[PDB]
């Protein structure tokens, strides 16, 4: 919902990637095998791209 | 940017994927997880339900149960007066033993078998030490014949065994003081050189069976290679000295799971074929009530095209590839360790019987297992837009429901799985189809009614036209939703209970709500509705409520009701009085399988409203002359004096309308 509102402030797509990139690198600093956190970091790479 | 832990399987991914399967993590929800809450709640008045359901009600179940059971201490209170029979004649017997060998007693002088013989009678500790057969008798092994590595240097591993190897000297006794400090030792390290032997053979071998794909799957290649393992596991010392024949049949299958879970996983999930739209089928399903009954049926059972097995086809294949995660992984409880049980000494028994079946076969025990979670999560989310189902999948699923009572695997959990494809499939059990016919019975009467606001008059000028469908040829889709619950839902059975049936009362909601639907239609209860309505009904009620399976009886005859009080209303400016209600009021329905002029599409002979207001306003209202007619004919006269010959006291009695609205001798006697 950040994503088409404003820029997405940037910071809604950026510093919202940036402390949740904290926590997709929960997604990143080991993933065996949480298919739940792979399909959080899975959309959050299609909504990126 | 404050890049977080190690997702390294914490306590989640053990069905957490499952357990948020509830309704969906599809963004996201805090919601959702309320929603959680919600059946949390759900469960705990289930289980609190559980729990006085069975606390004194089925705990006087249990004692139900105690009929047998305590029956069992029955026969066992017969093994109470057995064991207090032997256990007296061995209680005075062992008694007159206490005065009989101890006369003296003075056991070193009336019973000096062991008290000359302290240590002197446990003097059997002769075969110390260590490590001549542990492997010359086996150089990775020397088996696979019975041979010296199953029948010997196996039962040597079990004297390595035998050598309590922390219970050395106890020195007063002394047996392996000095020999426990590498009989096993250089027994478990040759027999660690033979462990690391079958953990190369275990990787080696089961990446042999990682090979093994011989036919859909089915890795008879690991099943001939877990004969191959059975020696292995059997393996007595004791086989896993430190959980690790285990690690060469699960951890080493950790990733050999996956392989013929990946298999499944990439496997499974290709079989999609379907159709686009099937009018044509309900066009033979209301072709079928249109040549019945009344006729020769019309239908066979007709189509139901989905009773081909589109998606039953998986019913007897995704629940034997299911039967491969579960029921060929119940042939992997013939390689668990396999059936680790039983060989003794220490290859001595599964050196002869090492040859399971294993799947599946009765239920007593208690165990755990894995390797299923794709293969259901694939065969359910495989089959879940299926909106034709379960109404003819009604014995189908709920087959699947009651699939696997008997044996010991987690198959019943996978039948409770697909009971999930009954229940948890979620109210396909469609009732809110019915939200759709009263909010689509409010939301779409701007159509409909758009030709029909007058419906069945003209004095806001519009057709008594509105239609059944919703659930016109889904009327069809009760003899398509009910003819493929006898023979494609028969043909989707199981073990117990599983059609069975016994069960489908769907397919009882298909007479339940689907006369709550029907009640639906009668809040849908124009006179192309009502006639697409008791045509309706009745296209459902000339076949399918008799068979009689339904319950829209009274819904029929409630909208056919319906179809009375307004055809009778739509031609109330017509018949008047049975001039035009047997051919041009009814006969609007019977032949055709504003209302003044409106029922001029099929129209059945004879006097039809094209002539019942026309051609007998045109000279015939009092007469062809005037009271009366000279005419009583089947042609013309039926819209005009025939009529005048079938509505004779009519003229009076209509004129006595008249006599009660705004004596009775000048017009009602001599008439002319």
């Amino acid at each position: 919902k950040r994503c088409l509102t404003n820029n997405d402030f940037n910071e809604f797509i950026i510093e919202y990637s940036k402390g949740l990139t904290l926590r997709r690198r929960f997604n990143q600093s080991s993933d065996a095998s949480q298919s739940l956190v792979i399909k959080r970091i899975w959309t959050q790479i299609e909504n990126l791209l | 940017e404050s890049k977080e832990e190690i997702k390294t399987m914490e306590n989640i991914d053990d069905e957490v994927l499952l357990e948020i399967l509830t309704d969906i993590n599809w963004s996201i929800e805090d919601d959702a997880d309320s929603m959680i809450e919600r059946i949390d709640l759900r469960l705990a008045e289930t289980e609190y339900l559980f729990n006085q359901n069975l606390l004194s009600l089925q705990k006087i179940g249990p004692n139900i149960r105690p009929y047998e059971d305590k029956v069992n201490d029955e026969c066992h209170r017969i093994i109470p007066t057995l064991s207090l029979f032997l256990m007296e004649m061995s209680n005075f017997s062992n008694d007159i033993e206490n005065v009989e060998s101890q006369d003296n007693g003075l056991q070193v002088e009336s019973a000096n078998k062991k008290l000359l013989w302290n240590t002197l009678d446990e003097l059997l500790k002769t075969v110390s030490l260590d490590e001549i057969s542990l492997n010359q008798l086996l150089e990775c092994p020397i088996r696979e014949k019975n041979l010296p590595w199953m029948e010997n240097q196996l039962n040597l591993l079990l004297k390595a065994f035998q050598a309590i190897g922390s219970d050395g000297n106890e020195v007063e006794y002394n047996l392996r003081e000095i020999s426990g400090l590498k009989q096993r030792l250089q027994f478990y390290e040759k027999v660690t050189k033979i462990f690391l032997n079958r953990i190369v053979e275990e990787m080696q071998k089961k990446f042999s069976n990682i090979r093994g794909q011989d036919i859909s799957h089915d890795q008879m290649i690991r099943i001939l290679t877990t004969l191959l393992i059975f020696s292995p596991l059997i393996l007595f010392c004791k086989e896993i000295s430190q959980k690790s024949y285990q690690a060469i049949v699960e951890n080493w299958n950790v990733s050999i799971q996956p392989v013929y879970m990946e298999l499944w996983t990439k496997k499974i999930s290709q079989l999609q074929g379907i159709d686009t739209n099937d009018e044509k089928m309900n066009e033979l399903s209301l072709s079928q009530l249109l040549n019945e009954w009344d006729t020769f049926r019309k239908e066979r059972k007709t189509n139901d095209i989905n009773p081909v097995f589109k998606n039953s086809f998986s019913l007897l294949t995704e629940c034997l590839q299911t039967m491969r995660q579960e029921c060929i992984v119940y042939q992997n409880f013939v390689e668990v360790f396999f059936h680790i049980s039983s060989k003794h000494n220490f290859e001595e028994y599964i050196k002869h019987f090492n040859d399971p079946d294993a799947p599946p076969i009765l239920l007593d025990t208690v165990k755990v297992m894995q390797s299923d979670r794709e293969a259901a999560v694939i065969e359910t989310q495989l089959v879940s837009r299926i909106f034709q189902p379960i109404v003819t999948r009604l014995s189908s699923y709920f087959v699947e429901l009651v699939k696997a009572e008997p044996t010991v695997a987690p198959a019943l959990t996978f039948y409770l799985e697909n009971e999930i494809k009954s229940l948890e499939s979620s109210n396909h059990e469609f009732l809110l189809s019915a939200v759709t016919r009263m909010y689509t019975q409010i939301k779409q009467v701007w159509s409909d009614n758009v030709e029909e606001q007058v419906l069945h008059f003209e004095r806001i000028s519009n057709a008594t036209t509105n239609g059944e469908i919703l659930p016109g040829i889904l009327d069809l889709p009760v003899g398509l939703k009910n003819s493929e619950d006898l023979f494609q839902f028969a043909k989707r059975s199981m073990d117990i209970k599983d059609t069975d049936e016994g069960y489908e009362s769907i397919e009882l909601m298909n007479s339940s709500f689907r006369k709550l639907s029907i009640a639906a239609t009668r809040s849908i209860t124009d006179y192309m509705e009502t006639i697409s309505l008791l045509v309706n009904s009745n296209w459902l009620t000339e076949m399918l409520s008799m068979d009689g399976i339904f319950d829209t009886s009274l819904q029929n005859v409630k909208k056919v009701f319906d179809v009375e009080k307004e055809s009778y209303a739509s031609f109330l400016l017509r018949d008047t009085m049975p001039k035009l209600t047997a051919f041009v009021y009814g006969v609007s329905n019977i032949i055709e399988n504003r209302q003044n002029l409106e029922n001029i599409l099929l129209a059945y002979t004879s006097h039809e409203i094209e002539t019942l207001v026309k051609r007998l306003h045109t000279h015939m209202v009092n007469d062809f002359g005037y009271h009366q007619e000279n005419a009583i004919n089947n042609v013309l006269c039926d819209k005009l004096w025939s009529c005048i010959q079938g509505q004779t006291v009519s003229l009076y009695l209509k004129l006595y309308t008249v006599i009660d609205k705004h004596k009775n001798d000048i017009i009602s006697a001599f008439e002319e």
